[PDB]
């Protein structure tokens, strides 16, 4: 099925491609171009631009593309990270043309009309609303919001001052900005690779360059709580770990399967998972508790999530940081360590058994580190991981210092100080 | 797309509600969230 | 010469005596409903009161004194490239239907 | 002729002063603010300060707002964090009617499902009003982040609590913080015996220390709201001490020697060391204070300002600085006897309104359960020396801080730095 | 309302705690 294809162009773009002869092809547009880039003046350009996408272009108008990209059964879609925007159109191996049009057009040249625009700003509330109904959207942005200071701080979502009033010129130079080709990596999976560089040459060259340089993220160490009364309390509670792809960033990983980082058998015990056993030992309850693992190119946050009945917050929240203290104090076995390997090597492969994984983890290859490694590397970078390195990242996060964001009834929760 | 989506968005409708330790089992977050919009998708978020 | 002619219908058409535009005068289908509606706010405020000014006059059966007249040679059409662009959308869709 | 004081065995008290004026003004306060709230609980006395003019026992609704209005009467409840007061206001030969409402309001309420319900909108509206003003969500943001519980609480219930505060949670509240012994009648134009047989004829139902708030508990925490408006509006403030002591005292005159107001219209506040201190450097519109809060078990000392989001951060280090320079030893006498006079004349000046006469002597009746009149106060204020001035302000500098800020906070400093 | 000059927004921060009262015909106030 062929062997993926990578280059670079004189531009800086990255184009990756991958000929697996599968029937339908799928072709993504990596950018750096998440909230991160955001300042205080901006907040929501880029959620708003994420639900952007089918507004009328140079090339094409907003009926055009919905009816064009319809009548071939494809698909358009906009994922965002905090560090990135990813722009995918997928369809079958003979429409690819019609939907790389489409997809060129949209990221290279938005018109971004003043009316098409006001009648968006109804959905960032639609989009956000919906968001929020999961308990977890928002103890994450106020997790963000209280780790950091500035960058990262930034939500993925709108704020709701912020809606109704994102204008036209916010966009436009956001995309001058960020959709810069020394930004972006075109990836696609089920095409040829010419083809790939012709459609990179046809348009994305808006100035060859790094477009505006964001600013590091700077931790803060804040305490966001959010008293609603839920009769759940979701908790997470973080320190900071490392940036993605290093050693210790790795060593983060492990530490995260040896703590337990979701469930594996359907409605099970979470018997391998330390921190569940933990917890389960004396609150008997239910409950829910992970570790938590975000990394980003120049930081990350290592922690515990805990999902808990109201009264039970605290014993729940300490009895996983006593866990992670323990694990700090050196006791943590080899079997233990091996059979953390063996999930995160196991999960890491699984991740790319669809399209959609293969591409987001090439594409998230492309941006971040500017080469792609197969996954046979990525195991034995795993496996040579060594005990003392997952004491250590334990060791740093009991050491370091914590951000909290708790959401609920939180009259039995504790602070980050108690 | 061609594809319903595993679930449709209803804003203003509560979702559902988990009152066992077996339900709570894979809510607690451990990556961080992601936001995805669809022309002609639902949108999700993922953590 | 053919801007005789049309210079000589603008003034007998007379709709500068009452300072409006030729733009203000457009029969108002759904069409030109939605060039209106995507005009840049202070266009449409000028819009506006230039009509509301010209039926109080036409009320009075009065017209404004020959200094205030939209002048031919001033006349913005303004409202043109918004109606063309709602007419190609039109188009267009009409196009695909068929 | 003076401030006639009796404490009954019920623990109530009754304060009388005839001054033979043609109004009468009768104020019932009670340990009942916000502090007094839980986790579950939180916006209940909000509604009940909304809630003066529902049915009780002995009148309907419509017969005390149709019975308050006949006689052109004024029934207000005006609520802080640790009190609440009722205050019936008219003339001094209809003052027996609306005591006779006021007594129904505050130990005969029904809470009537469909009222209650009816009332639930009234929270939202209320808020809205109040959050009009910048500093009310600033500082029920800072009282939220300088505590980890009962100070905490907010004036305004909670936007998640509205619609869900209950008939039983209500009737809960009154029945464990409306007792005798957390209750000060306070009566100016009318005589102590009749204010003493309507207080025990109606006030000695509930008899007792009712329920206990805990301990407000300092956590030294930061809430930051971004919304972009014009204007950033931060509080600064470190733990003070708590009402009742010398030390509330020299941070009181520590507030006047930095500026707490100002006294002339649309004056430059001169005498003013900090916002002297603000206007070497920023020469863009800002208002700097001194923000003092003493309760009953702590108090907030420290600095708020408005400024421009891009000159925030000049503007409340300046502040932050001057201080410092207070702490380091470098306060005057004269600065000091001016801040002395400015205290003395401002509390003077306070109790000038029967409104703030009554308040005053309400405030003391609960927090200290006696009478001091203005002149011990001002020697208290008189004793306070020129080192519990510097610390005052070397405590409020070393000590852990809680810092709330609204607006546009990009160039907004954090607490930490 | 609007706040443009440091004469107006003289005396616009806090000093002491804020106190919310409500009435029977008077608008609810703060302070």
């Amino acid at each position: 099925p062929q062997d993926l294809e990578f280059t670079r162009l004189p531009n800086g773009l990255v184009i990756a491609s991958l000929e697996n002869y599968a029937p339908a092809s799928r072709i993504g547009l990596f950018i750096k171009a998440g909230s991160r880039y955001e300042d205080s003046n901006n907040l929501g350009t880029s959620h708003l631009l994420r639900l952007a996408s089918s507004l009328t272009t140079k090339g094409a108008s907003s009926f055009k593309i919905t009816r064009g990209i319809e009548a071939v059964g494809g698909k358009l879609s906009v994922t965002s990270t905090r560090e990135s925007m990813a722009y995918t159109v997928e369809c079958l191996r003979d429409d690819i043309e019609i939907l790389m049009e489409f997809l060129l057009n949209v990221t290279a040249a938005p018109e971004f009309r003043r009316w098409e625009v006001a009648a968006l700003q109804s959905q960032l509330r639609i989009d956000k609303a919906v968001a929020f109904q999961n308990p977890q959207a928002q103890v994450l942005e106020n997790l963000h919001a209280a780790a950091y200071r500035n960058a990262l701080a930034n939500s993925l979502y709108c704020p709701d001052y912020r809606i109704g009033k994102v204008t036209p010129d916010q966009l436009h130079y956001y995309v001058q900005n960020h959709f810069t080709s020394a930004r972006m990596a075109l990836i696609g999976l089920g095409v040829s690779h010419p083809v790939l560089k012709q459609v990179a040459e046809r348009f994305l060259n808006m100035r060859g360059g790094l477009g505006l340089s964001g600013a590091k993220a700077k931790y803060r160490g804040g305490e966001i709580r959010d008293q609603n009364g839920d009769s759940l309390v979701h908790a997470a509670l973080v320190a900071e770990s490392a940036a993605t792809g290093s050693a210790e960033a790795n060593a983060f990983s492990v530490l995260q399967h040896v703590l337990g980082a979701g469930p594996h058998v359907k409605r099970g015990s979470n018997a391998t998972s330390s921190l569940y056993q933990a917890v389960a030992k004396g609150v008997h309850q239910p409950f829910d508790v992970s570790a938590f693992n975000a990394s980003y190119s120049d930081s990350g946050l290592f922690g515990i999530y805990t999902i808990s009945q109201a009264a039970s917050a605290g014993d729940v929240i300490k009895s996983a940081y006593d866990q992670v203290k323990t694990i700090a104090q050196g006791n943590l076995s080899n079997t233990d360590v091996q059979a953390a390997k063996n999930k995160l090597k196991a999960g890491y492969l699984m991740s790319v058994e669809s399209s959609e994984g293969f591409l987001d983890e090439v594409g998230s290859q492309a941006l971040v580190a500017g080469s792609y490694v197969q996954p046979s590397t990525v195991l034995q970078q795993i496996d040579s991981v060594a005990d003392a390195d997952v004491i250590n990242a334990a060791k740093k996060f009991v050491s370091g210092r914590k951000s909290m964001a708790a959401s609920g009834n939180l009259g039995h929760t504790p602070f980050v100080d108690e | 797309a061609a594809l319903p989506a595993t679930s449709e968005s209803p804003v203003l409708d509560a979702k559902r509600s988990f009152l066992c330790r077996e339900s709570l089992s894979g809510q607690a977050a451990g990556r961080p969230l992601v936001a995805s919009v669809g022309l002609n998708v639902p949108a999700s978020v993922r953590y | 010469w053919l801007e005789g002619i049309r210079k000589w219908y603008y003034n007998a058409a007379g709709f500068n005596k009452l300072g409006l535009m030729r733009d203000d005068t457009i029969y108002e289908d759904d069409d030109v409903k939605e060039a209106i509606r995507r005009l840049p706010e202070n266009l449409y405020n000028d819009r506006v009161f230039r009509i509301k000014r010209a039926l109080d006059l036409t009320m009075r059966q009065q017209i404004l004194p020959k200094e205030q007249w939209t002048k031919y040679e001033e006349d913005k059409f303004y409202l043109e490239p918004y109606l063309k662009e709602v007419i190609r959308e039109r188009k267009e869709r009409e196009e695909w239907a068929k």
